[PDB]
């Protein structure tokens, strides 16, 4: 049924699942005409398809001419994000299809059914989990590739970069979450926690700055502070005066 | 002019015949019913006095046979049986009739409300979805399940409907996903109009049929496919003229002849809602969504 706190384990089973987040397929800036009426200007978009248990990132690139003379965007970009998720399983050996396919939004659930009645057996799932896979346009080397796109482009990464050589795949997703929650708060804060200190640099092949295991445990201290801090400013809180209990529940809660 | 005679009423029974009831006491000397419409078919039902879990009844069509009722002591119900001897069926009802013991059809001249529930319904068509070949009448109950149902147990006694999903692959051509599932014109027309049902007639009764079946016998099956029915026709965008109008009609008289007080268990707000407000056809049922205003605003 819906994915939950209770069922977080099966994240990291032995059962191939993908995670399917639509909330960066469409993509626009308002803005003003001569006339003083208002007309949006779409932008490259991507569908954030992920492995939670692989790190295995298939970032299917949305360029603008997908949107040419179509009418109800926001509708048509959940069926296109739903012919493509089914393009993808389709492309993938059998041994490697998912057993599940869970979905960030409900709206779409009949859009993936309906593109996967030809798998019955891929059980397609909504989530109670509230993910921030909206940031994942906050993670540069992302962005870069999506802005630049001059046509439809699958690109696959690893968003674990190699943490799970050191790190279980649970503890990876938490890692995962704990920054997209912190890039999707406070980008600029964020930013600044991760790329500071200039000795510590990313990878050529990586995504994220290649901590040692005890800066990754301050680097999720500062993480979780800005969470925090965001929090109090958010809702008026003197944060100072909560407790580790009060600390804790906002720090999943959310 | 027809006549279906009983042999005895030996237990307490509300009796039903079409939209017309009327209660038989345990031993009552009563022996049927005379003046029966030819050129339709009729429904006789039944519900114990003694347990209202017992709801049931027959199609019949007078044209095809003499049928009579006789209560089983065995089985615990009225049964309907066919009188193969047309002179002794004769002098039975005759005997009958000269001793007053049959209530009158009570068909008011001006009414024409069960032809306007029936017009689409043919007694044929009834033997496929109820199948029981030795039988020219069919046996319905309150607890008969569905084709449908019976895959979300015994085939012999289920109700044939033909099978509506709107997410199956029957509904939606691969590459026109969208498509099809935002607007159902393909299923309706291609697959159900030109494929099964052949007519436009055919599908209009088996809707009547279902419909008459939720309401006669607290059908949920029935009540399921009846709603499907209007859903499909309500969610395409490309609908014949003459089948929207006719549709309308069909509705108006059924929403007209439903029991005020079982319209909270018989008729489904997501699916009235949808019809009547936001579908393709929301402006193309006046008369029912008229009707619906009026006679259940609570439920919109
Ligand atoms: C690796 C340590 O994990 C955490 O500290 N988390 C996960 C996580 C995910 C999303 N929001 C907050 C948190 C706190
Ligand atoms: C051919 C598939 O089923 C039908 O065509 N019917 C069922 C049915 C049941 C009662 N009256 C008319 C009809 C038309």
């Amino acid at each position: 049924g819906a994915m939950n706190s209770s069922n977080y384990a099966e994240l990291f089973n032995n059962d191939i699942k993908l995670f399917v987040d639509d909330t960066n397929v469409y993509r626009v800036t308002v803005h003003k005409t001569f006339e003083g009426n208002v007309a949006t200007k779409a932008i490259n978009g991507c569908i954030f398809t992920l492995n939670p248990k692989t790190g295995h990132l298939f970032l299917k690139i949305i360029h603008t001419s997908v949107w040419a003379g179509q009418k109800r965007l926001s509708q048509l970009a959940k069926w296109k994000t739903a012919e493509e998720v089914s393009a993808l399983v389709r492309s993938l050996p059998k041994e490697e299809q998912p057993k599940q396919i869970i979905v960030t939004r409900k709206a779409m659930l009949d859009p993936l059914e309906v593109h996967m009645l030809d798998f019955p057996n891929i059980a397609i799932r909504p989530t109670e989990l509230r993910l921030p896979f909206s940031a994942a346009m906050s993670i540069d080397k992302l962005s870069d590739v999506v802005m630049k796109a001059t046509e439809p482009q699958m690109v696959l990464f690893n968003i674990y970069d190699d943490w799970l050589d050191r790190i279980s795949s649970y503890t990876a997703f938490s890692r995962l979450t704990l920054l997209l929650r912190a890039l999707k708060t406070n980008e600029e804060s964020a930013k600044m926690i991760l790329l500071s200190d200039p000795t510590i640099t990313i990878k050529s092949y990586h995504l994220w700055p290649s901590f040692t295991d005890e800066q990754w445990i301050t680097i999720e201290s500062q993480m979780r502070d800005l969470i925090l801090t965001e929090y109090g400013r958010k809702y008026n809180v003197n944060i100072s005066a909560l407790t580790q209990t009060e600390i804790k529940d906002i720090i999943l809660g959310q | 002019m027809n006549t279906v005679p009983f042999t005895s009423a030996p237990i307490e029974v509300t009796i039903g015949i079409d939209q017309y009831s009327f209660n038989v006491k345990e031993n009552q000397p009563f022996h049927g019913i005379k003046d029966i419409p030819i050129g339709h078919v009729h429904v006789i039902h039944f519900q114990h006095a003694d347990n209202s879990s017992m709801r049931y009844g027959y199609w019949f069509d007078c044209r095809m046979g003499n049928f009579y009722i006789q209560y089983d002591p065995k089985d615990g119900l009225y049964k309907m049986m066919e009188e193969r001897d047309g002179a002794k069926f004769e002098n039975i009802v005759h005997n009958f009739k000269e001793r007053q013991m049959m209530v009158s059809y009570p068909k008011i001249d001006e009414d024409d409300t069960w032809y306007n529930l029936t017009e689409f319904v043919q007694m044929d068509k009834i033997r496929k979805i109820v199948r029981k070949d030795e039988n020219q009448f069919s046996y319905v109950d309150s607890s008969m399940t569905t084709v449908q149902e019976n895959e979300l147990s015994d085939p012999a006694h289920s109700l044939n409907y033909t099978v509506i999903n709107f997410k199956s692959r029957e509904a939606i051509r691969p590459g026109h996903e969208m498509e099809d599932f935002l607007d159902k014109s393909y299923y309706l027309n291609t697959v159900m109009l030109q494929g099964i049902f052949k007519n436009s007639s055919n599908y209009f009764g088996e809707l009547q049929f279902a419909f008459l079946n939720a309401m006669f016998f607290g059908n949920y099956g029935s009540s399921l496919q009846w709603h499907a029915m209007i859903e499909l026709i309500c969610s395409s965008a490309t609908v014949p003229k003459h089948m929207l109008d006719k549709l309308d009609e069909i509705l108006y008289y059924q929403i007209k002849t439903l029991p005020e007080q079982y319209s909270d268990i018989l008729l489904n707000e997501r699916v009235w809602n949808i019809c009547l407000y936001s579908s393709f056809q929301k402006n193309s049922l006046h008369n029912t969504e008229k009707i619906m205003e009026n006679k259940y605003p609570e439920l919109l």
